């Protein structure tokens, strides 16, 4: 797991934990005043940046898996959304998903269908239409090296 | 069962029967002539000797094998003093190596003399002769026994017929102690 | 023989090590069933635009533009931060600057990234390549499986373990294709003594002679029966496994040209066997199962390529130390060592006179260096 | 991790394909591997050779002393007892002189008869092959070899002697050099110091094959210059790099 | 019927077996403070091992007898001094000392 990227993600989630529940107003205010996304281009090297973004998306989606409050869930999901929609990077990556994670987000969509989270629903719909989800069995790669 | 290749024991541990038995016989004769079996159980010495023979027949493969491992592989109840008998026999073998010229230059030890055990039994007669020139007894007796059987001071002072009655009274139980014992054992 | 009864979901069994048993064909079928796909075509966009999305939302749950019109404007790039990443309270930027300083210390320009560029090019080789024939287009939802392989012992047992290549395979394709695609050095290896006839072309390489090969996944023995010269070592394997009650249950035997990756019952992260040429064994570790995507290789003819071509050091000629060795000599007096190695010119000029006569007695064999594929 | 998935290693059966591979002669890269030699390994080799020589020298003497002891214990004559005692003392003095000989001559000449397999399987536990031990003792573990580096007065003489002889026999070339070294080290230093054969002046016939390599087996920006050299005989790494990197 | 209640043992090699001659005793050694309080109990009672074993629950009467014989064979002057000195039988304070010794052995086990 990426240490500094995990630290940044957890700090942003802690801030979302005090922001409004689900409304995108506080997300816009953050993206405006704090701009959590800073280390994306800098002056780094090809594979360094590639693995940076890869582990970023992988861990940010792995953190979507456990149950938390709506604040944390919205925060993680739309941090991922922003990081994918600002992909000024050239190679293909896609967010690393799990098999049953798709059914989990399907139940989440079925709940939004009766919940008033229209902005969240629309953003997630756009993310789905953008073909950003890549699913596997594990949120990372594993072998028997241990 | 180290004679026929069974499923459990691989072929590496399997050795020849005649040669291993002859080596064990030579080793137990060495133990009987070096005062190792006298006063001790013979079967532990037999086990130690056959184990040393099995290791000397092929030191490379089974240099790491232990006594408990060999007992487990052979399905034989490990004797308790077998380890001590092995430690003493290997010490005698180290003495024989010190007697021999090339080995005392090699400066072997209780783990590297197993490959030359065979050579030690080639001319073990003169080697054991010189080893006794320079008696095997328990470790508790070879710790520099300077005062062997100290002479106790003879004390035949008998007095006239007794000493006094103060000791009789100090042996007799007081009424307080009698009552206390009765209360305790009530 | 039917597959092991188990749920399609790969429920975990060991923490961060591997999951339980499951099927692959049913896995992919349920994967395609639980969604519609129809997105692996790269037809997003290269005029009336509002009415189309209005009709789309009309079928969607909201049927209104109140939130969409604001969110599409919010989620833009014109309001996004080239510029030096500084002048802001951050955490990872400290590590970034420390890495930049460590780079400016010794790393010179943009290079020394051998494995990095290797991975880059091996990943780009599969980006948007179209098939030569229209009938070779990979259908949507095809299972792609990543499979690491550990054949060789010649590597760093210390460096966290990384001996050999990793491959990608398609579900609907047969396992024989993977068998033939595994690039083993033992297949190029050649046997026979050629000291008296060094100029004789080595014929009937091990690949053609020892056609025996078989996979082993969860007690299932897949033996190749495509060629009339393939033996069955699984016979002796089963004989050994059944001659004694060692706790191993009965194992099933099947053909390799009739069972595909879909029909397999595997465990992601669990080691399986691929044994050929008698003792040439590969530890197969199927790590990931994923569907096809328009960014991946859409050509079924070379979806299986390679993704981790581990670098290997070639054995240099012991005499000149300038060319890679091609012959191995044993019991050679003129050779400096016993496991010796010579190249063509050095071997010719050392072991033979001006006319080509065999100078001295020795045993020479064609040394197929492991670094022959790369 | 492990490389024994199917056959753990307790009862691995040697199958027909395995025995055929073993009996044909296909030794791919397993037994031909070489491991660097260690200082304690050198010490063990020297000690084992010295002990083997001393034991092979003393065993006949020990058997003769045993025969003399048997004659003493079996012959009841007194006149021959004096001769037996004199011969026993002579054998004792022989053993004494053998043990008193310094530790410089009991190592053996450069090419002497020994029991390499015996010494290996007794001391080295089979880790070192008998042939490897033989070579190491014949050309790298002798006290008569000149450990001093080449004093810039051997390369030219070696190349001249090789031109005179025909470049066919390292042993004769080294014997004619006469610097009391092993031919292996002489040829090694000579071929490390000398110039390449200089095949040709960069004709495009080889550059086109290099381009074919760059098109078939090159990955990204790094170029396997050793894969290049394997086919492009008569070249060297630094020059090929500097030249092919440009133009 | 035995529903997999016990596990078969692959013991008793039909070939041969040897003897042990030592089965049960496996006593436990004493300590300095324990020897001190044992000498105190001797001076307070005498040689009657029944009362000594009754007042010592955690040590066996056979072990106490072995210890007394060992002291008679090795340290005679100490036994003589113990018999010379005398103390009236204390019960409550002796139980308190027993609790103290229990706490001490508990601390030892903790160490």
């Amino acid at each position: 797991t990426p240490p500094g990227l995990q630290t940044d993600c957890e700090a942003l989630l802690s801030r979302f934990q005090e922001t409004d529940s689900v409304r995108f107003e506080d997300f816009t205010e953050l993206w405006r005043n704090m701009k959590f996304g800073t280390i994306f281009c800098g002056r780094m090297r090809n594979l360094e940046k590639n693995m940076f973004t890869k582990e970023a998306l992988a861990l940010a989606w792995r953190y979507f898996l456990p149950p938390y409050t709506f604040q944390i869930r919205v925060g993680a999901l739309y941090l991922l959304y922003g990081l994918y929609n600002t992909q000024l990077c050239q190679p293909k990556q896609k967010i690393r998903v799990a098999l049953k994670d798709w059914d989990e987000v399907l139940k989440f969509q079925q709940d939004l269908v009766n919940a008033q989270h229209f902005d969240a629903a629309y953003i997630f719909r756009k993310l789905r239409l953008d073909r950003a989800f890549h699913f596997t069995a594990m949120p990372k790669l594993l072998s028997y090296r241990m | 069962k180290l004679f026929q290749a069974s499923p459990s024991v691989p072929a590496k541990y399997v050795e020849d029967k005649e040669k291993m038995l002859s080596r064990t016989m030579q080793l137990v004769e060495l133990a009987n002539e070096t005062w190792l079996v006298t006063g001790r159980h013979p079967l532990p010495v037999i086990t130690a000797a056959t184990f040393l023979a099995w290791q000397s027949l092929q030191p490379a493969d089974r240099l790491s094998c232990s006594l408990a491992r060999f007992c487990k592989l052979a399905n034989v109840d490990l004797p308790y003093p077998a380890s001590s008998r092995l430690q003493e026999l290997l010490a005698v073998l180290l003495r024989m190596a010190e007697q021999l010229a090339w080995l005392r230059v090699l400066r072997l030890d209780k783990r590297s003399v197993v490959k030359h055990i065979g050579d030690l039994l080639q001319h073990r007669q003169s080697l054991v002769r010189s080893a006794f020139r320079d008696l095997l007894l328990p470790p508790c007796m070879l710790k520099s026994p300077k005062r062997i059987c100290p002479v106790p001071p003879v004390s035949t002072v008998t007095g006239d017929e007794n000493i006094s009655d103060s000791e009789i009274e100090q042996y007799l139980r007081t009424p307080q102690e009698v009552r206390d014992f009765q209360r305790a054992q009530a | 023989v039917s597959g092991s009864g188990g749920c399609n979901f790969p429920e975990y069994e060991l923490p961060e090590l591997n999951t339980r048993a499951f099927h692959v064909g049913a896995f992919g079928e349920l994967w395609r069933g639980r969604l519609r796909g129809a997105g692996d075509l790269s037809l997003r966009e290269p005029a009336a635009d509002s009415d189309r999305e209005d009709a789309a939302v009309a079928r969607d749950l909201d049927c209104s533009l109140e939130a969409a019109a604001e969110l599409r404007a919010v989620c833009g790039l014109d309001k996004l931060k080239e510029v030096i990443p500084e002048n802001t309270d951050l955490v990872t930027l400290g590590v970034r600057k420390r890495f930049l300083e460590h780079r400016e210390e010794t790393i010179t320009i943009d290079r020394a990234c051998r494995q990095e560029t290797f991975v880059y090019e091996m990943e780009s080789h599969a980006i948007g390549k179209k098939p030569e024939n229209s009938a070779d287009m990979i259908e949507e939802g095809e299972l792609i499986l990543s499979v690491n392989i550990l054949y060789p012992v010649i590597f760093h047992k210390h460096k966290e373990h990384k001996p050999y290549q990793t491959m990608l395979v398609l579900g609907s394709q047969k396992l024989t294709q993977l068998r033939d695609s595994i690039r083993c050095v033992s297949d190029l290896q050649i046997g026979g003594e050629f000291s008296n006839t060094p100029d004789q072309a080595p014929e009937h390489i091990s690949k053609d002679l020892y056609k025996s090969a078989f996979f082993y996944f969860e007690g299932t023995f897949y033996n190749d029966k495509r060629y009339p010269e393939c033996r069955d070592l699984s016979r002796t394997i089963i004989e050994w496994s059944e001659s004694h009650d060692r706790g191993y249950g009965k194992f099933q035997t099947a053909r390799m040209e009739d069972f595909t990756f879909n029909d397999l019952c595997i465990k992601l992260g669990f080691p399986y066997l691929y044994c050929h040429q008698g003792d040439c064994e590969h530890v197969i570790v199927i790590t990931d199962i994923r569907l096809v995507h328009h960014d991946d290789c859409l050509d079924r003819t070379l979806y299986p390529l390679l993704i981790k071509k581990h670098w290997l050091w070639t054995r240099k000629c012991f005499v000149c130390k300038m060319y890679t060795a091609r012959w191995v000599t044993n019991n050679d007096s003129f050779a400096p060592e016993d496991p010796c190695f010579f190249c063509d010119v050095c071997f010719r000029m050392l072991h033979y006179d001006s006319e080509g006569n065999k100078l001295g007695e020795f045993l020479a064999y064609p040394y197929v260096d492991p670094g022959t594929f790369n | 991790p492990y490389f024994k998935d199917k056959v753990t290693g307790v009862g691995p059966p040697a199958n027909e394909d395995t025995r055929e591979k073993a009996a044909q002669g296909i030794k791919a890269f397993e037994e031909l591997l070489v491991t660097k030699w260690k200082n304690w390994e050198k010490a063990l080799l020297r000690k084992s050779v010295v002990s083997d020589r001393l034991q092979r020298l003393l065993q006949p003497k020990l058997l003769k002393l045993e025969y003399l002891h048997q004659k003493q214990s079996k012959v009841s004559s007194e006149l021959e007892r004096q001769a037996l005692e004199k011969q026993g003392r002579e054998a004792e003095k022989e053993i004494q002189d053998i043990n008193q000989l310094p530790e410089e001559a009991l190592l053996g000449n450069r090419l002497d008869s020994h029991d390499w397999e015996k010494i290996s399987n007794i001391n080295f536990e089979g880790s070192r092959s008998a042939e490897e031990i033989r070579k190491f003792w014949q050309n790298s573990e002798h006290p008569s070899i000149n450990k001093q580096e080449w004093s810039r007065e051997e390369e030219e003489r070696l190349q001249a002697i090789a031109a005179a002889h025909g470049h066919l026999e390292w042993q004769k070339i080294a014997e004619e050099l006469g610097t009391s070294r092993s031919a292996f080290q002489c040829l090694q230093k000579f071929q490390q110091h000398n110039k390449a054969l200089k095949r040709k002046e960069w004709t495009e016939e080889e550059d086109r094959m290099l381009t074919q390599l760059v098109q078939e087996m090159r990955v990204g920006s790094h170029i396997p210059y050793r894969r290049i050299v394997y086919y492009m005989e008569g070249r060297d790494s630094m020059q090929l790099i500097y030249r092919w990197t440009k133009s | 019927c035995v529903v997999e209640e016990n596990d078969p043992i692959f013991e008793r090699g039909s070939t041969t077996t040897y003897s042990s001659f030592r089965k049960n005793y496996y006593s436990k050694p004493w300590s300095n403070k324990e020897t001190d309080m044992f000498f105190l109990a001797i001076s307070m009672v005498g040689t009657d091992f029944s009362m000594i074993g009754q007042l010592f629950p955690h040590r066996a009467r056979i072990e106490i007898k072995n210890k007394f014989k060992r002291e008679e064979k090795t340290n005679g002057w100490r036994i003589d001094k113990a018999f010379q000195e005398k103390r009236p039988f204390d019960f409550d304070f002796f139980a308190h000392l027993l609790q103290k010794v229990l706490a001490e052995e508990e601390k030892r086990k903790q160490k």
